[PDB]
């Protein structure tokens, strides 16, 4: 989308840090242990009852890297996330049927965690890029919906 | 919420619809499969085919609802409590999606109710339709358990002279963020460090402090706040979850070791409670 | 926002049994009488007390040929409504101070006015393609905001 240089090289600048294997299953851990309810997609997982339960589970931690790669993915092509995130898009409506309401979730619960892991350096400004960018990977997922 | 005048227009246009709010309630079904696909992922297992014969079936059970709804209007809370249950619990139907279909309900009276459409009519059955979407919206991700409330001020205590501070710093994320907040402090030196900011940062943590204070009777405390927002100044709802986003990313930047995922999930029950409570008097 | 063709053509064939200065009256005041809430920015208006005083009052109808005329203009440039609406974003950011989430409302209006005048000519296929097009022209009003 709309990115200017100095936040198109901020966001890439403080990607450069994030572990995204780790910072993968913080994320996804926590959609599963603070909205509840998105709980009822990841059965296929296991035990999800206790937050020890959902953020120790090796499947929470293995499905959040495969999440927090298509991230990766859509930082690399930051002006056409729809021809990026098409596909992706298709599998959400067609085969999952999520409500793309939900895409907002993880986007909250992923700059959270970037603030967690960056305290000082997640300034203001740098929250601002991110809401964006979070804002246009949401639309992108939602996209073929139909 | 609904006046007297309000109950009148709902019961007399309902009248009018009469025998055909089975088929009024299939119509205003397929428009919103029609204009709104997202809403079909809740529906899934049906055949949503125009004129299918099972869109026919549900949309007798939802007038059903509605006629329920319509007849025990002094106590729709009680009357609906089943209905409440399965969206909220069972389903797990997002709020956002209430208005959806409310929307598709009022083009269908419209369309069919040339003379009784008035715009006062119209204005009486918006609200009914909302009080409706409420109440089976009300038992979603709700009440602070007392493990919640251990977490909050386990939290907040641990912010103390901080308070001002980050209400500030939260204030400021929002507004770089969320540009079109500042529509609301528009003659604001919204400039970074302003004294406007951190002076009105402090009102806002001493109003949060005193919320947790009163963690368990915030509808008492709150009462003149919310009088403020939702009446003096009409802040659209929304609005509340972005000034809550920016609180837990600030409490998040600077309370990290404190900031786990049970202590995350308290706070945003915590605000999202808080917001509740100042919106409630916007209708 | 993407209408297809035949939902161009559907849009713009109702538009011409649409008689402006006569809907946008009624649109807009159903806008105070409906979410009353909205007459605080039209303070200027006079008399809006009760829903009588609105629909007859003079100014409430003269500012909705000037709300319809921008909207013909829209669907008279449909494959750019952000180049449409530039000056108007601008205007409801910087002079007016309009939550743009209140451009939502007068959509939502738009229609059920629409359907009452057209009744069972208003389709749900005719409707949806209504839908997209209130969504883009709020869309592309809530842009210059920043
Ligand atoms: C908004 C960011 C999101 C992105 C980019 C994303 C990405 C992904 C990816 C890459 C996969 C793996 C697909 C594969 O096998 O190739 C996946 C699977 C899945 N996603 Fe998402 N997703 C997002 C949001 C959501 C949300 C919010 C939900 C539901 C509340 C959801 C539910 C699922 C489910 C159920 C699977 C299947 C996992 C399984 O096999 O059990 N996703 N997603
Ligand atoms: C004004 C609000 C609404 C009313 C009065 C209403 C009413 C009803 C009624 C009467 C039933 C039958 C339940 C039963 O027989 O046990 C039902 C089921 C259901 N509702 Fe709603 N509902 C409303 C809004 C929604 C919304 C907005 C959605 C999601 C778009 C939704 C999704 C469903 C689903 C998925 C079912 C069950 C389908 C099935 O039988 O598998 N409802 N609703
Ligand atoms: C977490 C929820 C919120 C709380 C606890 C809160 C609290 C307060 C408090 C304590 C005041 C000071 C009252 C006074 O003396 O004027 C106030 C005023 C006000 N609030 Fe909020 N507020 C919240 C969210 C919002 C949001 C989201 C907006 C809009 C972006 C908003 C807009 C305003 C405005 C415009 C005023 C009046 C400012 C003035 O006096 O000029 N509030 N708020
Ligand atoms: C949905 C799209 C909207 C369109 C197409 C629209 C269009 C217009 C137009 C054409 C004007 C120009 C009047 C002039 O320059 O002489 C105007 C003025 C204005 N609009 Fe909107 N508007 C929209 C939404 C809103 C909403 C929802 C509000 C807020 C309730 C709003 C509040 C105003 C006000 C108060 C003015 C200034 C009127 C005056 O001169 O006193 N508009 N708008
Ligand atoms: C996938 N979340
Ligand atoms: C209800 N559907
Ligand atoms: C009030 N902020
Ligand atoms: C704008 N009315």
């Amino acid at each position: 989308m709309h990115l200017t240089p100095e936040e198109k090289s901020a966001v890439t600048a403080l990607w450069g840090k994030v572990n995204v294997d780790e910072v993968g299953g913080e994320a996804l851990g926590r959609l599963l242990v603070v909205y509840p309810w998105t709980q009822r997609f990841f059965e296929s997982f296991g035990d999800l009852s206790t937050p020890d339960a959902v953020m120790g589970n090796p499947k929470v931690k293995a499905h959040g890297k495969k999440v927090l790669g298509a991230f990766s993915d859509g930082l690399a092509h930051l002006d056409n996330l729809k021809g990026t995130f098409a596909t992706l898009s298709e599998l959400h409506c067609d085969k999952l049927h999520v409500d793309p309401e939900n895409f907002r979730l993880l986007g909250k619960v992923l700059v959270c965690v970037l603030a967690h892991h960056f305290g000082k350096e997640f300034t203001p400004p740098v929250q601002a890029a991110y809401q964006k960018v979070v804002a246009g990977v949401a639309n992108a997922l939602a996209h073929k919906y139909h | 919420m609904l006046s007297p005048a309000d109950k009148t227009n709902v019961k007399a246009a309902w009248g009018k619809v009469g025998a055909h709010a089975g088929e009024y309630g299939a119509e205003a079904l397929e428009r919103m499969f029609l204009s709104f696909p997202t809403t079909k992922t809740y529906f899934p297992h049906f055949d949503l085919s125009h004129g299918s014969a099972q869109v026919k079936g549900h949309g007798k059970k939802v007038a059903d609802a509605l006629t329920n709804a319509v007849a025990h209007v002094d106590d729709m809370p009680n009357a609906l409590s089943a209905l409440s249950d399965l969206h909220a619990h069972k389903l797990r139907v997002d709020p956002v999606n209430f208005k959806l279909l409310s929307h598709c309900l009022l083009v269908t009276l419209a369309a069919h109710l040339p003379a009784e459409f008035t715009p006062a009519v119209h204005a009486s059955l918006d609200k009914f339709l909302a009080s409706v979407s409420t109440v089976l919206t009300s038992k979603y991700r709700g009440v602070l358990s007392p493990a919640d409330k251990t977490n909050v001020k386990a939290a907040w205590g641990k912010v103390g002279a901080h308070a001002g501070e980050y209400g500030a710093e939260a204030l400021e994320r929002m507004f770089l963020s969320f540009p079109t907040t500042k529509t609301y402090f528009p003659h604001f030196d919204l400039s970074h460090g302003s004294a406007q900011v951190k002076g009105h940062g402090k009102k806002v943590a001493d109003a949060l402090t005193n919320a947790v204070a009163h963690v368990d009777d915030m509808p008492n405390a709150l009462s003149a706040l919310s009088d403020l927002h939702a009446h003096k100044l009409r802040v659209d709802p929304v609005n509340f979850k972005l000034l809550s986003h920016c609180l837990l990313v600030t409490l998040a930047a600077h309370l990290p070791a404190e900031f786990t995922p049970a202590v995350h999930a308290s706070l945003d029950k915590f605000l999202a409670s808080v917001s509740t409570v100042l919106t409630s008097k916007y209708r």
